[PDB]
RNA sequence: AGCCAGGAUGUUGGCUUAGAAGCAGCCAUCAUUUAAAGAAAGCGUAAUAGCUCACUGGUCGAGUCGGCCUGCGCGGAAGA
């Protein structure tokens, strides 16, 4: 190791994932398996890869006190164990679901998603994001006007309201 | 995934489905037959070729017999195959025994495409860089 | 030093009946229970029993320490009183107390009646186990350490009366 | 950083030497220069600290006597003969 | 146990303490560590 | 210091190997996964093992670790 040369370190370094980050998490992993590092680095292999990091830093006095990269209301943000995760490339919608879909199944708590950076709030899950790519989701998101939305009810009154 | 349950991996050559001299009585016992271990073995094993190893795991429970999932094989074996000598380590290094550069053994850190904990398809190539040196085996790259 | 320092703060009940010397606490179960200290002087005040050594004493803070620690497991004593638990390995090993006086079978040529001691009870929830009750940690302990003696744990088989806090070592014989 | 005060010896021969060492202290001479040879006892505990940084006998020193300062190389150092404390050291005015 | 003129912890789980005016060392691991006098 | 977690994946490493898949063994100890994990500490395999250590995280929150120079004591220490 090392003292504030090395204490410095793993700050700024990293909190160059607060700076320039795409999304954010912050999940502590109480129980936590090696499944743990064979889940968000092996989905990192055939969808993700190197682009993702949940470095548990949750040394607080340095990854709170760490984040003069502007990160306010986090003075809160940053209880007990704690396993921030961050991105580079890609966009920021999928990696909420990569914990959301995981955590939700046992794999130990979840912080119950304390929410994080990018719009900077509290705590409240969201997945307006993971839809993204996805485009077919703006795609019958016309519900074809005309068509479905009607041939769901101005045509029910044939299935359902002939008596 | 889960953890433990039950599963092991001995075996010498694919050449030769369930040896009766090696392993013999030493292939399966919670659930394991001698004559069907080679039923849902060679099921798939005629399907590429015989003469290479071939680990797997052994799902077991308690209903008769048993259900298995094997994967890509170990890059230390494809040295008597795709390398050189028939032997391997024997003579560590103590005097440069064979020897593989850059270019052999490349596409044989590109069979194992989900089997290999190395994301970055580049970096991966950095591990099987060891499969081939557990006797001395100078890269000339 | 420490667990000395440490306040040992009196629970919603418990009366601290500090006089002098001589502190006893009642309350929840537990007939009172009541013991005495040396060069440690402790002192009650707000909502909390603190402890400190004395001038004059090397053994201060060590004599303090081993206070706190008393008084401590004195209140929680009386408060959620204390647990226990064993249970008999071995086929034959049975349980069984008719009254306050427990009744061992250990494969001996006779039964083993043990009578329990002042402020402890047990029940046996199995032909083979014992739980025994009591608010002085220092008697259960003992009253356990006791039954598990007439016949402690042998490290071939296990047989015998062992904890559930135990560990059993265990071993194969001389080969051939 | 070597610097190192002490006081000049009132006394001298193995008794007073012998009580040096005895108090803590440790007899040590200053020669060199057309200025006559002085004197010193320096505080053992506090000298060991010293010689024990490879630096001791490369960077000059500087001794102190009733504040005055003087500056010389460590020439010679006897040590003890079984136990790791000092006997008394050569010091020259260059 | 082994009654030594030298006791020594010879295990990573032999503990060294004073009943008495005796040095003892109790390891927890092995019983065949558990010595007196020293 | 307790207490709470993880300690794999290339790899069952090949090998004088009857069978050895870290450890009666030989020679080797390199590279990813990561906050950390050694082809590696120990128990012990028909052999995998089950299960625990270095090292990293969490909790707690003020001291903690071992050598050096000195003073006084302990064991060692059984007899007609």
């Amino acid at each position: 190791m090392a003292l504030n040369l090395q204490d410095k370190q793993a700050i700024v370094a990293e909190v160059s994932e607060v700076a320039k980050g795409a999304l954010s998490a912050v999940v502590a992993d109480s129980r936590g398996v090696t499944v743990d590092k064979m889940t968000e680095l092996r989905k990192a292999g055939r969808e993700a890869g190197v682009y993702m990091r949940v470095v548990r830093n949750t040394l607080l006095r340095r990854a709170v006190e760490g984040t003069p990269f502007e990160c306010l209301k986090d003075a809160f943000v940053g209880p007990t164990l704690i396993a921030y995760l961050m991105e580079h490339p890609g966009a920021a919608a999928r990696l909420f679901k990569e914990f959301a879909k995981a955590n939700a199944k046992f794999e130990v708590k979840a912080a119950a998603f304390e929410g994080e950076l990018i719009p900077a709030s509290q705590i409240d899950r969201l997945a307006t994001l993971p839809t993204y790519e996805e485009a077919i989701a703006r795609l019958m998101a016309t519900m074809k006007e005309a068509s479905a939305g009607k041939l769901v009810r101005t045509l029910a009154a044939v299935r359902e309201a002939k008596e | 995934a889960k953890k433990v349950q039950a599963y092991v991996k001995l075996q010498v050559a694919a050449g030769m489905a369930n040896p009766s001299p090696p392993v013999g009585p030493a292939l399966g016992q919670q659930g394991v037959n001698i004559m069907e271990f080679c039923k849902a073995f060679n099921a798939k094993t005629d399907s590429i070729e015989k003469g290479l190893p071939i680990p797997v795991v052994i799902t077991v429970y308690a209903d008769r017999s048993f259900t298995f999932v094997t994967k890509t094989p170990p890059a230390a074996v494809l040295l008597k195959k795709a390398a050189g000598i028939k032997s391997g380590s024997g003579k560590p290094n103590k005097d440069k025994v064979g020897k593989i550069s850059r270019a052999q053994l490349q596409e044989i850190a590109q069979t194992k495409a989900a089997d290999m904990t190395g994301a970055d398809i580049e970096a991966m190539t950095r591990s099987i860089e060891g499969t081939a040196r557990s006797m001395g085996l100078v890269v000339e790259d | 030093s420490r667990v000395a320092k440490a306040p040992v703060v009196v629970p919603a009940g418990v009366d601290v009946k500090i006089n002098g010397q001589v502190i006893t606490i009642k309350g929840k179960n537990g007939e009172l229970t009541r013991t005495l200290n040396d060069a440690v002087e402790v002192k009650h005040a707000d909502n909390t029993l603190t402890f400190g050594p004395r001038d004059g004493y090397a053994d201060g803070w060590a004599q303090a320490g081993t206070a706190r620690a008393l008084l401590n497991s004195m209140v929680i004593g009386v408060t959620e009183g204390f647990t226990k638990k064993l249970q008999l390995v071995g086929v034959g090993y049975r349980a069984a107390v008719k009254g306050n006086v427990i009744n061992l079978s250990l494969g001996f040529s006779h039964p083993v009646d043990h009578q329990l001691p002042a402020g402890i009870t047990a029940e046996c929830p199995t032909q083979t186990e014992i739980v025994l009750k009591g608010a002085d940690k220092q008697v259960i302990g003992q009253v356990a350490a006791d039954l598990r003696a007439y016949r402690r744990p042998e490290p071939y088989k296990g047989k015998g009366v062992r904890y559930a806090d135990e560990v059993v070592r265990t071993k194969e014989a001389k080969k051939k | 950083m070597f610097t190192i005060n002490a006081e000049v010896r009132k006394e001298q021969g193995k008794g007073a030497s012998r009580r040096l060492r005895a108090a803590n202290k440790f007899p040590a001479i200053i020669y060199g220069g057309k200025e006559a040879p002085l004197a010193i006892e320096l505080d053992h505990d506090k000298v060991m600290n010293m010689q024990a940084k490879a630096e001791f006998y490369s960077e000059v020193l500087t001794i102190v006597v009733d504040g005055k300062e003087i500056k010389v190389k460590a020439q010679d150092v006897q040590r003890h003969p079984y136990k790791p404390k000092l006997q008394h050291i050569d010091f020259v005015r260059a | 146990m082994k009654v030594r003129a030298s006791v020594k912890k010879l295990c990573r789980n032999c503990k060294i303490v004073k009943r008495d005016g005796v040095i003892r060392v109790i390891c927890s691991a092995e019983p065949k560590h558990k010595q007196r006098q020293g």
